[PDB]
RNA sequence: CUGGUAAUUGGAAUGAGUACAAUCUAAAUCCCUUAACGAGGAUCCAUUGGAGGGCAAGUCUGGUGCCAGCAGCCGCGGUAAUUCCAGCUCCAAUAGCGUAAUUUAAGUUGUUGCAGUUAAAAAGCUCGUAGUUGGACUUUGGGAUGUCCCGUUACUUUGAAGAAAUUAGAGUGCUCAAAGCAAGCCUACGCUCUGUAUACAUUAGCAUGGGAUAACAUUAUAGGAU
RNA sequence: UCCGCCGGCACCUUAUGAGAAAUCAAAGUUUUUGGGUUCCGGGGGGAGUAUGGUCGCAAGGCUGAAACUUAAAGGAAUUGAC
RNA sequence: UUUUUUUUUUUU
């Protein structure tokens, strides 16, 4: 079936991890795609964004290789993005999945005005950036929906955000450089300081260091 | 952040840099954490005993990071009578 | 840099102003050009039939691209108009009264005809669309 | 000057952005097809009308909580979506309005409650039925599926006293086949 | 039992039309109401544009063969054309739809908010008047309790006044709606004093509180204050 | 010869910065957009042309259009071929 | 460091 080739995936299958926010906390590296199979698999949906062809000039003419990009999401939370290039179109899908799970972002929401039920928009203003292409993301009031273009759209309902206005610049038909200002406009969420965190941190122990008995062998 | 009624929203509360206060992200793999034992009278370990320090990948980067734990490790021996 | 003094508010307008002749779209509609143009700022003129010609299509296609030569009533201008459709210069003939439209892009060359920028919509008071259907017929005089 | 001049005069429904949204196009035609509209024009101006009310709330619930203006226009509002069915008593909320899709209102239609009270097999046989006059309200006969009844209107809907279905005087057609059939 | 199709069968419903009549109307007409008629291929026969991509919809069939033509743009057509001319089928809107100045999209006029090394772009260099801009410094605190103790302007607060119509908006079942300013109870020889609210409104002017940030003027040949 | 301060022409390393990149320690501190101020660009051509003015002995300089035409022209970098 | 000019139109 799956044999784990790292601690962290030795821990989700031992079921001593259970919860991707226990390795959100400590940053650790996910190099297996089984954890997030094991952990959000079951709420997460995929979808295929593009398949781009690329091309390489060779002696006896162009080597043709198709790019998949791929978005996941559980629609509350959580989003990750996947890139890949291969020879056939299924192979590059099956490995943009593959990366799209690996690559999975908590994303942090919050309220415009009071701060009544669940959240519902971006907490802060934030920007991403990916080549040219500048994705820009304001809060907005509750029921003024998704106002973004649709692959921004989409990568936004993936991630649970139910209102938020963006604003564009750049080449946004560059599609690869357009999902991927969103992603990184998405995963800014949560590294900006508010008062809210000003609270000193009280440290945890480590997976590693918790579990270092259970990994010793 | 907390709701109206007083509930836990965030999914997850992330550490901050014990020099410089930045939060460190999910994403952060050049951000470290370390645990520096506790020392008794007779200069043994007191297993269980230690003080933590978290490093984000931006200071650490910068090579700052030596430099701010150890003030950070003086001022916490000081404090805790690690002598 | 730009300026920003707050007593600047002069100098801020007469920039914009100045630099808003290098925008083409904004001279195009303000140095009261339109007028010596061959509608004259209109959408439609009637015009006489002088000659039908046949204009050589642009590379890479290569065709006959069927227009006639008409003549403004309201100023005397000359114009070349395309013919659309199949066969729907047999409806054209010299001295016919044509109505004429622009092409679509607003004073410009539309595919691969050259340097034509009207087209026919109606001979002798019908329209070539209803005599390509056969809804209607053109008048015998 | 013509006093004709002076009346005004509104649009009720705009056009799509985008005329060839493929998921749009589907959820659209879901929609018309079970509450049986003619065109899309109808399920686009009661999208008008939902979008006019949202956008309502949300310019009111920007506003402080004890502004004057705020507390009147939001209970006009609650009370106008309280008298045509579409909130409940415990909806009592201006965030609630927010909450309002365009099936909330479809479901006010007079077309649908004919349907759904049992007048009528079908929704189409409903609309058939009120735009052929057997369908009143009150003592009022109405021939517009588009009505929007009232939660107090809601009981009284019932067949035309001078419709086949209501009362006496069968159509035309079962009037000329009794008097084919008495010879 | 549950759904979809059928120019197969079966009876029901109805308005387009038609027309006594009444009603309407200055008089007519229309609308509303309504005797007698008025539907099965319900011939009482829905159209305008499309079907490579943008952009929803055919690697269907016949013809033409870089021709004729299409094509806003990219491109189709050279003898196996999803793109032309047609048939069939399909798609969008629908009693509407196609085609030929101006707004958005345009952060491609950028005050908010663009650019200037190589994409278009900083004058060859310096001085310099108009213009724009211009360092710091002058009364803080406590005791108490809004109150007591130790020259000219910009700016901001508040108020008046500032035609209607239009815009926003309260009420109101013109059968609904666009509307309109109506109208509701009960049939009392009447009543609701029935309603016909309210908001918005650059700059400039008028009046008022504040004295932080700013601008102009003044300072010592004392000819100064008292 | 050694250690320092100020000012200057430059160089090397590095990204926590910027950038379409090439590269830049200023081309940084910019959608988390605002220190002051001058000039100046708005797809490619026609064209630095026509016309008017002005300076110059002349050559020409400065100021400087339009009609019309067109779907690209162009920047950096990648692979191949040469 | 002698000399070495040229390759119709569309498309693959
Ligand atoms: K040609
Ligand atoms: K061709
Ligand atoms: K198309
Ligand atoms: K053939
Ligand atoms: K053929
Ligand atoms: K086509
Ligand atoms: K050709
Ligand atoms: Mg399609
Ligand atoms: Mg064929
Ligand atoms: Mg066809
Ligand atoms: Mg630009
Ligand atoms: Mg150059
Ligand atoms: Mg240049
Ligand atoms: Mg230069
Ligand atoms: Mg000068
Ligand atoms: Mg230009
Ligand atoms: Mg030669």
């Amino acid at each position: 079936k799956w044999v784990p080739v790292t601690k962290l995936g030795r821990l989700v299958k031992d079921n001593k991890i259970r919860s991707l926010e226990q390795i959100y906390l400590h940053s650790l590296p996910i190099k297996e795609f089984q954890i997030i199979d094991t952990l959000i698999g079951p709420s997460l949906k995929d979808e295929v964004m593009k398949i781009m062809p690329v091309q390489k000039q060779t002696r006896a003419g162009q080597r043709t290789r198709f790019k998949a990009f791929v978005v996941v999401g559980d629609g509350n939370g959580h989003v990750g993005l996947g890139v890949k290039c291969s020879k056939e179109v299924a192979t590059a899908i099956r490995g943009a999945i593959i990366l799209a799970k690996l690559s999975v972002i908590p994303v942090r929401r919050g309220y415009w005005g009071n701060k009544i039920g669940k959240p519902h928009t971006v907490p802060c203003k934030v920007t991403g950036k990916c080549g040219s292409v500048t994705v820009r993301m304001v809060p907005a009031p509750r029921g003024a929906g998704i106002v973004a273009a649709r692959v921004p759209k989409k990568v936004l309902q993936f991630a649970g955000i139910e209102d938020v206005f963006t604003s564009s610049r750049g080449s946004t038909k560059t599609l690869g450089n357009f999902v991927k200002a969103t992603f990184d406009c998405l995963m800014k969420t949560y590294g900006f300081l508010t008062p809210d965190f000003w609270k000193e941190t009280r440290f945890t122990k480590s997976p590693f260091q918790e579990y270092a008995d259970i990994l010793s062998k | 952040m907390q709701n109206e009624e007083g509930q836990n929203v965030d999914l997850y509360i992330p550490r901050k840099c014990s020099a410089t206060n930045r939060v460190i992200t999910s994403k952060d793999h050049a951000s470290v954490q370390l645990n520096v034992g506790h020392l008794d009278d007779k200069g043994l370990y007191i297993p269980g005993s230690f003080t933590t320090f978290a490093l984000c990948g931006f200071i650490r980067a910068q090579g700052d990071a030596d430099s701010a734990l150890d003030r950070l490790w003086q001022k916490k021996k000081v404090e805790a009578r690690q002598q | 840099g730009k300026t920003r003094g707050m007593g600047a508010g002069r100098k801020l307008k007469s920039h914009r102003r100045r630099q808003r002749w290098a925008d083409k779209s904004y001279k195009k509609s303000h140095l009261g050009n339109e007028w010596k143009k061959p509608f004259a700022g209109s959408s439609h003129a009637k015009g006489i039939v002088l000659e039908k010609i046949g204009i050589e299509a642009k590379q890479p296609n290569s065709a006959i691209r069927k227009c006639a030569r008409v003549q403004l009533i309201k100023n005397g201008k000359k114009i070349a108009a395309f013919v659309p459709n199949d066969g729907c210069l047999n409806y054209i003939e010299e001295n016919d009264e044509v109505l004429i439209a622009g092409f679509g892009r607003k004073g410009h060359a539309v595919g691969d005809i050259p340097g034509v920028r009207f087209k026919v919509v109606k001979v002798s008071g019908v329209s070539l669309l209803a005599l390509f259907k056969e809804k209607k017929e053109k008048p015998r005089s | 000057v013509h006093v004709a001049f002076y009346r005004n005069y509104g649009k009720t429904f705009k056009k799509p952005r985008r005329p060839y949204e493929k998921e749009r196009l589907d959820a659209e035609l879901k929609l018309v097809g079970e509450y049986g509209l003619r065109c899309k024009r109808e399920l686009w101006r009661v999208q008008y009308a939902l979008s006019r009310i949202r956008n309502a709330a949300r310019m009111l619930l920007t506003l402080d909580e004890k502004d004057p203006r705020r507390i009147f226009e939001g209970e006009a509002l609650l009370r106008r979506m309280n008298r045509y069915g579409l909130l409940d008593e415990s909806q009592n909320k201006l965030d609630y309005v927010l909450s309002l899709t365009v099936e909330n209102f479809l479901e006010r239609r007079l077309q649908t409650l004919v349907f759904k009270t049992g007048m009528a097999k079908s929704i189409h046989h409903a609309r058939v039925l009120i735009r052929q006059r057997h369908i009143r309200v009150g003592r009022q006969v109405v021939n517009v599926p588009s009505f929007m009844v009232r939660l107090d209107s809601q009981k009284h809907i019932d067949f035309s006293l001078i419709s086949p279905f209501g009362g006496g005087r069968p159509g035309r057609v079962k009037r000329k086949n009794q008097k084919a059939a008495a010879k």
